[PDB]
């Protein structure tokens, strides 16, 4: 990870959580279970789709191509011709691998990032109010229920 | 009471390469390139292409003898040729500017094929029947392309023959014409009587004279003589002229063409079928929203992006840790 | 945000501030106001102004280039000479936008990173002697006079 | 007392485009697309462009009788055609080579003009008076070429014509001529009494033969004969020859060439101007700085690099958050 | 620095560590000296490795390439063959230079982000047992020895 | 007791330049430019480059009597011309589709030589001994290219001849041939008798006649006269039927040509040394690992992909900050 956060200090991932991409675990004394960050994992969905259609949009359509005929007199343009088209087709080919490959790179920092702000944001949530156990985990002192973990999620809790 | 922070995973195994590692498995992710096509030669545009079959471009312009079947044809939404197209000029010779006629035939959509010579009325005074070849068979016996006449002497007389058309089509005329070439003065002399003939060839723009070659050359389908291919396009409006004294294959039907760019000519062994498509490749149709496709590189309509990729994914998940 | 400042725990920028896109408020007894931190603002100019000249490099400059006439019989080669010309001029638009589009991202990235350092900058300059109230904003314990704040701003501070 | 850390802000309205959003507001930033020109062709080093305005290429190097406006012009910047330009060859035939001779004269920045067969002294046994045509009027009245000097029968004698040239110019030297062919062997004869002639050109490095092709074609501006037009570049101390027994346009005037790179020819209607640019675009001027422009993707000069898009703004500052 | 570690608030490098990219310091009563971060080096170099290996990959192997000849009368194809051989010479000069100029920066980074991870993830090993002195230097509470510092590099550690 | 984190630095002076900022020295990085050669012409998969020296391919192909030190050369690992080579056609006149045919040599790793028609046993009647020429010395003498024969008149007779040759090299086989044209008719009877002669070339596909073009040109080399030259790549199997009443310089040596992809024609004054190279450019040899190179866009064998740069040093470790 980029931002330590995916793959860093929070190890793995949740197959429990499966309304988002990031969220919460909580357990609390009413119970336990998985929530999903909508604020988060939906600023994600667009700005990835967004970074999908941006890249389909820089690559045209391939419209109609057919080749050429050359009689036996003709070699020089013959290979003129196909130097041309073996030369955009590397060119092309290398713009469309080149590009996927890095922007797969900074897809995945994009989610550690956001992993990792998530983080720094519930924590200057909580403040005091609970310690850092590690692995994303922060372990309350006041006793924190169902309506109170809500409140730390939409970022309402507020208490110095 | 504890909360924590996390983030999604999933039972998926896609895998993407990235600058510094390759092979990293991925939450979601989505196929950029396109590799499935149905091995079918369909219609673009609700209109079937053109399949020539064992002929090719010259033996269905010309009317080569085993190409009748295309005889009916008149519009199109792409040529195809075969690896077994080779019924072309069945009388041996050189057909001039060929590849350029081919490349002007890219962007013909259709036409309308005419007879701008009648055979029984344009040639009073030379004869009109006896212009058939062993190289030209149809049906066992002798015969000659279906849109050239090949006139050789009436009794005995090859008059200075002279004939002109004026094009009212309101569009392009494509007019293809021959020029024969005996191997002896002997053989010059019975079908032209003329020792020295000569063709003539002209329009406002177009302007050629011709002169019989006489020489045994290595014989080809039977043939020591030789016959040369012309053509071209006469405008709206223009007049093409005709004037010989032997020698000459006189045009019998010619094509009215109708541009229609957004086509061409490609090579399949593809078989066509009643099916329909807005890509089409040689190899067969594509039918997909992707922006790449490593099918093939010719193309015709409406398609991704050719390109020499194997694998085209791109990650819109996360790096998937399930760590089950 | 990448790096969670601009636009993240620092919801928003200083009209007020006019010296530099980094900076400082302050609000001592003496008085408030704003000020620049030429640090940081330098830097950031310095590598924005590099940048910039570093793309210009890498376009060449367009000299004499005109068109060529074929007759009625060279439609081959027109059309090879029109697809030379269309493929390179597709190839240099894409080159060229893919290069800016991607590089604003770059840019906005670099601000976000360099606000986020000033930042974590003077929290461990103040480290005891004050808290962090959020949004980018430190309340001092020991008074901090005019002369005071200076000292923070150019690193000098320095007080256990 | 309290201490913040924050960011620039201001009353920006621009915008910039990124990977992840659009249109985002920027507190800075620098346009690196040019779009802006002056609608006027002017000059480069100083130097005026050559407007053929009605004429084209052909015109102004055989010397139609509507291009006299360009016989004093030896030196320009760029040639500049328009949508207009239609006086080139008004004897109709057939102009070999031409595409090639533009693209030559591309490179060509200026010339010298000279008389290498004066007309009153190199034909001592040809006339050189009665060489006029209806189809090359000036002034009502028959003429022809200015550059070329059509030679035919004196006295009902046409004597084999020999002339030679020697270049010592220098440098290259182009020549022009002709072939001209009678519609009939009756005009074959009243123009060059020998029923067959020939015209032949040679020099170190080109060779060839012409013979008068006889035949009534469409007629153009009322000629049903023809007149061919060819050109060579003779080189430094090379000599050129030519030898005629009759048909042939003889040269006039020739230009020793001086190539000077940077330069070509352009289409277009917009008005010369006294003005002064180190880029020019067929649509206008450009003085920018920036490194691109979608003016246009012809130039001529320093110019920014042409591409196809609308906009290309580049974010210096930051993301402006005013919250006001 | 993106991440604010390297030539950040780690002002310098250590010309005495000889074992790899990131490591430690550490001033036991037992004695001094360097020590490099197994883990963290190798990971980069790994990453680095596949980086180079990446950008060579990505760029094809010249085959015989050789020049054409033209006649005197067929100056629009010489041009034609000229303008193809420039413009892709261009193109790859441009996608060569580019790719290069933008990882440089990106690995740079990489190195920064490394570093700065390494810094926290001690960090939160220690947490009370010491304090952050700056320079990313912990002066412990609880006297740690050889045996004790080990343990801090092998993640061992372990100590409320 | 003190832990702190810190990282890596040396004495390296290497530099690198980022989007941000120029010149930043690193503690490790990687050069991925070469820019060295040897400065040699070496051969390619053990075998010899062919050095024409002072010839060119045509003087190599027709034998001009300069470069009889080619004669025993029949494969190569690619073809060298160098600034000097201008033995070529010691008599003047035009090499018809020359580019072409040395576009066609460019995939010829070798050929096997044959004499096609025997100079002794061929030409019965017709002589074979004063085929010479002042224009194509040797040793001083006159004399003529070793790959033609320069047929003249018997005895004040000149036969139609005719002379066929079948392929069966199971290969092509390339035949080159000349057209003689005297500068007067009364030459054109001294060497040919026959003073409206012709030459008839012709195979399943090629089919041209000549016609000798009298007239006298600038001398070149002192011939007022010219010589055209010719070829054809007969397929295997196919025949090549030579027909003349004289002005014929007919073949005497041909070449059965093995293609073999992968060569070239290079121009270059390096010199061939005994080496051994997998990559060659004209400036010479490159033996590098590096993805690319800046000596050469020119290159033959496997080498790195040419690129205008001047430096390409990518950063593998990290800002190198010795503050010593
Ligand atoms: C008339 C013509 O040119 N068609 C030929 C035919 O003569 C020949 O027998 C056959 C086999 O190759 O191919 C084509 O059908
Ligand atoms: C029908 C006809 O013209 N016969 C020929 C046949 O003799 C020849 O073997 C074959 C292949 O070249 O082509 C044609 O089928
Ligand atoms: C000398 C010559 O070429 N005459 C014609 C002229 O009659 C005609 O009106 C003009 C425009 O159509 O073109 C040419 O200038
Ligand atoms: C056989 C032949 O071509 N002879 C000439 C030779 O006399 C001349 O010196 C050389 C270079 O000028 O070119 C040719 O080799
Ligand atoms: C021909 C040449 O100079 N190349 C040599 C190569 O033969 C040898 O195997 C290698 C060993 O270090 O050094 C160079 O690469
Ligand atoms: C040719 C074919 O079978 N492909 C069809 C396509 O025509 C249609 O547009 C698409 C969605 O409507 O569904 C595909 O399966
Ligand atoms: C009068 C004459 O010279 N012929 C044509 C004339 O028909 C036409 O109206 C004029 C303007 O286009 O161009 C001339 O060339
Ligand atoms: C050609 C034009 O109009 N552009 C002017 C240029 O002439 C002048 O030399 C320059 C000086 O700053 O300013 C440009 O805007
Ligand atoms: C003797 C001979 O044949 N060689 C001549 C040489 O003397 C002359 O200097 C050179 C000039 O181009 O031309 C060569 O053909």
């Amino acid at each position: 990870g980029l931002f330590g956060a995916i793959a860093g200090f929070i190890e793995g991932g949740w197959t429990g959580l499966i309304d988002g991409w990031y969220g919460y675990h909580h357990q609390n004394e009413q119970g336990s279970g998985y929530a999903a960050d909508q604020k988060s994992t939906q600023n994600a969905i667009d700005g990835i789709t967004n970074k999908v259609n941006s890249v389909i949009e820089k690559m045209n359509t391939q419209f109609t191509a057919v080749g050429k005929e050359f009689n036996k007199l003709e070699k020089r343009i013959e290979n003129l011709n196909n130097k041309v088209d073996d030369g955009f087709l590397d060119i092309w080919t290398y713009n469309a691998e080149l590009l996927v490959l890095l922007e797969n790179e900074r897809t995945l920092d994009f989610h550690d990032s956001n992993v990792k702000n998530l983080y720094e944001k519930v924590r200057s949530q909580l403040k005091n109010n609970a310690k850092e156990i590690g692995n994303g985990c922060f372990e309350f002192y006041h006793k924190c229920d169902n309506e109170c973990m809500e409140s730390v999620r939409n970022g309402t809790y507020d208490y110095p | 009471d504890t909360l924590c922070i996390g983030y999604h995973a999933n039972n998926s195994t896609d895998t993407v390469d990235t600058v510094l590692e390759k092979n990293v498995t991925v939450t979601h992710s989505v196929n950029l390139l396109e590799d499935s096509h149905n091995g079918k030669l369909c219609r673009l545009g609700g209109i079937a292409p053109l399949q020539l079959g064992k002929c090719n471009i010259a033996g269905w312009l010309l009317g080569n003898p085993e190409c009748d079947l295309l005889l009916t044809v008149s519009s199109w939404s792409y040529i195809v040729e075969t690896p077994n197209s080779d019924n072309g000029t069945c009388y041996p010779g050189d057909f001039i500017d060929y590849e350029e006629l081919r490349e002007q035939l890219s962007s013909v959509s259709s036409f309308e094929r005419f007879e701008i010579f009648p055979k029984t009325s344009s040639w009073p005074n030379h004869n009109t029947n006896k212009g058939v070849t062993a190289a030209c068979p149809y049906a066992g016996a002798s015969s000659f392309y279906r849109n050239l006449l090949w006139l050789v002497k009436k009794g005995n007389s090859y008059p200075k023959l002279s004939k002109s058309y004026v094009n009212n089509k309101g569009k392009e005329v494509l007019v293809l014409w021959g020029v024969h070439h005996p191997p002896t003065s002997t053989d010059q002399q019975n079908l032209y009587q003329n020792a020295d003939a000569y063709v003539s060839v002209g329009s406002s723009k177009y302007n050629r004279r011709f002169t019989p070659e006489i020489a045994a050359r290595p014989k080809v389908r039977g043939q020591a003589g030789r016959m040369n291919y012309y053509w071209t396009l006469l405008e709206p409006g223009d007049t093409i002229t005709f004037e010989a004294t032997g020698n000459l294959v006189a045009p019998r039907y010619a094509f009215a063409l109708n541009r229609g760019s957004g086509s061409g000519i490609i090579i399949s062994n593809a078989p066509v079928h009643d099916c329909n498509t807005k890509c089409q490749t040689p190899h067969g149709a594509i039918n997909s929203s992707l922006p790449f496709q490593n099918i093939h590189p010719v193309t015709i309509g409406e398609c991704p992006k050719y390109v020499k990729s194997t694998k085209l994914r791109m990650a819109t998940g996360l790096r998937n840790i399930p760590a089950r």
